[PDB]
């Protein structure tokens, strides 16, 4: 015995594909499977189940050929392939088998018979694949250099087709002929995933039912999977045994007086018979002696001996051959109108026979009479017995036959010389619990998972005795929404409950392909007691489900991979599961007379990315649905105007994606330019201003952003504004905000030097202007350092521009699914229209075209509806970018956390492939210190309050400082106001005022 | 809103005992510090 290390793949079809992954669903040899190491140094007879894998390895031509067959002997057809010379041979006659075909010895073919094709024509492994399907015989082969000693090498390469043979002979046997290594393996329907390179050769492959990681790869259509959680398949339990409980009684149904009756009755006086409390054997009637036919409406005759019915009613009457076709629902005729009427929902069968030997005598038989007119049509299953004279005219009659008044009944001229159309016929109709069938029984099981077969009721579930109190006349108990959860047995009298089998989803947790190759699985909402072979030492139960493959730790981290109920998973570099931790523990030393004031500050820059617009598309109807066809276009005009509406909706979407750009970017009437000389007070702006040395005229950050991210009646329209115009608008806004402050958004632009503008902005947060002027160099250095780190951070992990990439991907996945839906039948014969017409004639070729039109129409409506919902989400984002530009670029915002984390100073815009990037500048304090505080000071019986500041104390003296930066000063009357005496306030202190 | 027929309800990632912790942290911060804890130390 040996296994198979990823060996035995072949080219499925004759199609050239380049740099694309594909999914195929035909027979292969499953990876890592046991094979047989036959050694002949011997040749047994092996079976043939859907395919065989063959290989050999020898330095001399020991291997010669093969002898196929089904019942190998000299009595049936066969097949023979040998190579005894520089030529091959093929034959379909053979029929000369023996018990030792070892073969210039050629003692194999002792005889010959009716022969066929004569394709007589023109170490290392030699692998072959044989399969016989669709009446054709196909083989595959390849030869490769090899050096080995025991079994097989590693690596792989696919096999190419060699020949074909329209044999048509069934094969259920297989042999071999020698003159070393000889392996055998079998085939099985699986699903694979193959990768092609540019030249067109298979270079890699993965399976779909080997390991969970392979399942994840197949469901994601890639060979590398990033970290996360994924939904792969579903899980359900299969039944084990079967239960066929059935009624108790036994008695053969009486059919002799029904079918083998001696004397029948007249059609207008058809009898009615009732059969009950019996067990029938219907299948005997279905063979018997074929009477005329066995047309059955509503039920299938072949599968009849498994059903239980509640009442069986049979009627017998005599009619002629021509009126046989009238015994059916929806039929018209004298028999159908005034003799027998069948309801349109008749669930039964019709059996008749020719009785020219018993109901016909020489001279005609007048015993049988039929009705030919009445006042009104008979209701279904209604019999008329009145013999009153019918009045067919204006002249009245009273019990006398004559002119315009004829007898309602007429006799049949049943003469033995009459034709088969006039020969007598007897017809019996059966109109289908008490009348059961020939079944068996089986003991009932509790608390197991079985499939039940009661009288006409089938399903799966766990049967349990339940305390369902029942009124003593009812059997079927149901819960809300009509679920059947109670049955009464056909043998005993007990009440059970029906509960379903456990089911749930399956999810796989992975830390990444390039990190490791181990996974853990999570069976959702399933207890760890009904999940056998999956099995391991690590079984843990959570609120979400059962987790197999991870350990439990008692320490809390900051989690990355979510599972549920506050439980996350990670990798130790070994997969662990734990509980989340919200954050660090902190506590502020609160006190009645304590305060903290910062002594320094920092400057920070933070980015933000927002999408603005999507891609504009337009779809034509008649090209997508019918396509270069004149017959299909006619059938679409009866559906109305379902195609003007779609174009109107798409156009309405397309127009709206051009006012978002105008609303965001077009907010300046004029175009401003920067001064030639750049001396702005020590600040450097070279990383956001446009450069003249590059042809594109774009800033370095814009260049990095623009480099980082990127038939059948489908068109793409171009946008109105180009990228260059957007760049011009951005440059104008930047120049205006640099050289003019915030004055250009509310009137004419007014010049102001930059440090004075920055000093104005410091006043808007609560810091005096002197702090800026005495720390100019430090602030300039910090600002210049902040800008330089944006480029590196954006050149870091590509997850920075996540938001804009998802818009591109979603808008391309949807367009791919639409095109792929043009290759589905939707319940027809073919997907292409040129084979429907070229194989069917018009009257019924049209019904198969309306089925492709309905499917191809509701596939378009799904596309249009989802686009509208996605266009509503972007418009929300577009309206938030316009607000930010007005309030955070053309002004200073006092709204907390609206643009930046901290205190706002100024912002700058930059352009992205489909959105906008903001750069926020923010003031942040640091280097705190501790102090003691008081609310007021009493001096000469007066209360003194600060004007703008806080009272502080170093331990021996008192001062006054601003609230955001430490700057002590001496208390005087110039920075204090007085109100009231000092015997009311709580916490007052004594000091002096100068 | 019943089981059977392939309908399931998934549990939320965050429980209620954690939202309570978050809201208590916000309350303590606004009581003991003011508006400072949202724009720095
Ligand atoms: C403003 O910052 C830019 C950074 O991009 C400076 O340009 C770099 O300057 C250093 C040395 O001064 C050179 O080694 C680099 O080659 C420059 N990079 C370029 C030109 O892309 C620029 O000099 C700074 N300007 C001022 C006035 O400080
Ligand atoms: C706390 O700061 C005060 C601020 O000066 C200092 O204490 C004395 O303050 C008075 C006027 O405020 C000065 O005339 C004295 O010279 C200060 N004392 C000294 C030793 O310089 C001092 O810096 C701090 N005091 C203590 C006790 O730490
Ligand atoms: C501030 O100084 C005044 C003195 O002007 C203090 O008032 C005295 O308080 C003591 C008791 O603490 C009484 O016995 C005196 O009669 C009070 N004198 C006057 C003139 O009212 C006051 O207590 C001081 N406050 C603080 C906080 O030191
Ligand atoms: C096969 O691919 C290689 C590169 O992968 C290429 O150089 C070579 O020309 C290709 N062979 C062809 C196109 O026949
Ligand atoms: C058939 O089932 C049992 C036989 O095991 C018998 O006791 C019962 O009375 C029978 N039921 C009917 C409906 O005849
Ligand atoms: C502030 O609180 C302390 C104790 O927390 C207590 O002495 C009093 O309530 C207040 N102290 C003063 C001096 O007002
Ligand atoms: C304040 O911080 C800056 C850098 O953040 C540092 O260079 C400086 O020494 C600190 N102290 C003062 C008084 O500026
Ligand atoms: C003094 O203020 C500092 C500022 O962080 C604080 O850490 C410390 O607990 C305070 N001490 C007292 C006694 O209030």
């Amino acid at each position: 015995y040996t296994n198979s290390f990823t060996r035995g793949v072949y080219y499925p079809d004759k199609v050239f594909r380049s740099s694309v992954l594909h999914s195929t669903q035909d027979l292969f040899l499953p990876f890592f499977s046991n094979v047989t190491w036959f050694h002949a140094i011997d040749n047994p007879v092996l079976p043939f189940n859907d395919g065989v894998y063959f290989a050999s390895t020898e330095k001399s031509n020991i291997i010669r050929g093969w002898i196929f067959g089904t019942t190998l002997d000299s009595k049936t057809q066969s097949l023979l392939i040998v190579n005894n010379a520089t030529n091959v041979v093929i034959k379909v006659c053979e029929f000369q088998f023996c018990n030792d075909p070892f073969l210039s010895e050629f003692r194999v073919y002792s005889s010959a018979n009716n022969c066929t094709f004569e394709y007589v024509s023109q170490k290392n492994l030699r692998e072959f694949v044989f399969k016989n399907i669709d009446g054709y015989f196909k083989i595959y082969s390849k030869h490769t250099p090899i050096n080995l000693v025991r079994d097989l090498p590693q690596g792989f390469s696919a096999l190419e087709p060699l020949v074909d043979l329209p044999i048509g002979i069934n094969i259920t046997r297989f042999q071999t002929l020698l003159a070393a290594a000889y392996y055998v393996g079998y085939l099985q329907p699986r699903t694979f995933l193959l990768k092609y390179n540019e030249n067109g050769t298979i270079t890699d492959a993965v399976d779909c039912a080997l390991d969970p990681l392979s399942e994840t790869k197949c469901t994601l259509k890639s060979f590398t999977v990033e970290k996360g959680i994924y939904q792969t398949s579903n899980f359900r339990v299969q039944p084990t045994e079967s239960i066929v409980r059935f009624p108790n009684i036994t008695n053969l149904c009486p059919f002799g007086e029904v079918f083998n009756a001696t004397r029948f009755a007249s059609v207008y006086a058809w009898n009615r018979k009732r059969i009950s409390n019996c067990v029938a054997d219907y299948s005997v009637l279905y063979n018997s002696a074929s009477f005329s036919t066995f047309k059955c409406y509503g039920v299938s005759p072949t599968k009849l001996n498994d059903l239980c019915f509640t009442n069986v009613y049979a009627d017998s009457f005599v009619i002629r051959g021509d009126e046989v076709r009238q015994i059916a629902p929806g039929q018209t005729g004298k028999i159908a109108d005034y003799n027998y009427k069948l309801p349109d929902d008749f669930t039964g069968c019709v059996i008749a026979w020719n009785s020219n030997n018993l109901d016909s005598k020489v001279g005609g038989n007048y015993n049988y009479l039929y009705r030919l007119f009445r006042k009104s049509n008979l209701k279904p299953f209604e019999r008329d017995i009145s013999t009153e004279i019918y009045q067919a005219g204006s002249t009245p009659c009273n019990g006398v036959e004559g002119f315009n008044c004829y007898f309602p009944l007429q006799s049949y001229g049943f003469q033995p010389t009459n034709g088969v159309g006039y020969q007598p016929y007897r017809v019996v109709v059966l109109s289908f619990a008490t009348v059961c069938g020939p079944k068996k029984s089986t003991n009932l099981v509790k608390n197991k998972c079985v499939n039940f077969n009661f009288n006409g009721l089938t399903g799966t579930g766990v049967l349990t005795e339940s305390n369902k109190k029942f009124l003593p006349f009812q059997q079927f108990g149901r819960d809300i929404a009509d679920t059947t959860d109670a049955v009464r047995d056909p043998q005993t009298l007990e009440i059970l409950d029906i509960t379903p089998c456990s089911f749930g989803g399956v999810s796989v947790i992975t830390p990444g392909t390039n990190t490791s190759n181990q996974v853990a699985v999570l069976y959702q909402d399933v207890n760890c007691t009904e999940v056998p072979v999956s099995t391991g030492s690590n079984v843990f139960q959570t609120r979400a489900g059962c987790l197999i493959g991870a350990e439990h730790v008692n320490n809390s981290y900051e989690c990355d991979i979510p599972i549920g109920a506050g439980i996350c998973a990670s990798y130790q570099t070994s997969i662990i599961a734990y509980t989340m931790s919200l954050g660090a523990e902190n506590s502020v030393a609160y006190s009645n007379n304590s305060i903290a004031i910062p002594t320094n500050f920092t400057i920070s820059v933070t980015t933000e990315i927002l999408p603005v617009s999507m891609t504009k598309t337009s779809v034509d109807c008649t090209m997508y649905i019918c396509g270069d066809s004149t017959e299909c276009s006619n059938l679409l005009l009866q559906y109305g105007s379902f195609c003007t509406q779609l174009n109107r909706a798409l156009t309405g979407i397309a127009v709206e994606q051009d006012k978002n750009t105008q609303e965001v970017f077009a907010q300046v009437k004029q175009i401003y330019k920067t001064p030639p000389i750049k001396d702005f007070g020590g600040f450097n702006f070279s990383q956001i201003l446009p450069d003249p040395s590059k042809p594109s005229k774009r800033s370095p950050i814009e260049d990095l952003l623009f480099n980082k991210v990127t038939f059948n009646g489908l068109t793409v329209l171009p946008p109105l504004l180009t990228d260059e115009m957007i760049a011009q608008y951005t440059s104008a806004l930047l120049a205006g905000t640099i050289t003019s402050g915030w004055t250009f958004g509310a009137g004419p632009a007014l010049q102001i030097p930059f440090p004075m503008q920055m000093a104005y902005r410091f006043n808007g947060i609560g810091v005096t202007q002197n702090v800026l002027y005495e720390n100019q160099k430090l602030i300039a250095n910090q600002f210049n350092s902040a800008i330089g780190k944006i480029q590196d951070s954006l050149s870091s992990t590509p997850s920075a521009l996540g938001k804009l990439q998802d818009v591109v991907n979603q808008n391309a996945q949807a367009l791919n699914t639409l095109v792929k839906q043009l290759s589905s039948n939707f319940g027809a014969i073919s997907s292409v229209l040129n084979d429907i017409l070229s194989r069917l004639d018009p009257p019924e070729a049209e019904v198969q075209i309306d089925r492709l039109i309905t499917g191809r129409l509701q596939s378009l409506q799904t596309y249009v509806t989802q686009q509208l919902i996605r266009a509503a989400e972007i418009r929300a984002s577009a309206n938030l970018a316009a607000t930010k530009m007005s309030e955070c670029v053309l002004g200073q915002s006092k709204r907390v956390d609206f643009c930046g984390k901290g205190y706002h100073l100024m912002s700058f815009p930059q352009s992205a492939p489909h959105g906008v990037v903001f750069l926020h500048v923010t003031y942040v304090p640091a280097q705190e210190k501790n102090f003691t505080t008081a609310p007021a000071i009493c001096h000469d019986g007066k209360a003194h309050f600060p004007r703008e500041g806080v009272f502080v104390s170093n331990g021996t003296h008192w001062f006054v400082t601003q609230r955001n930066f430490y700057e002590p000063q001496i208390i005087t009357t110039d920075n204090t106001f007085v109100s009231g005496n000092c015997d009311v306030v709580i916490g007052i202190v004594n000091n002096t005022v100068y | 809103a019943q089981k059977f027929n392939g309908l399931t309800v998934l549990p939320p990632l965050l429980t209620d005992e954690m939202i309570a912790q978050y809201t208590s942290a916000l309350l303590a911060g606004t009581i003991t510090s003011g508006w400072t804890f949202g724009a720095g130390p």
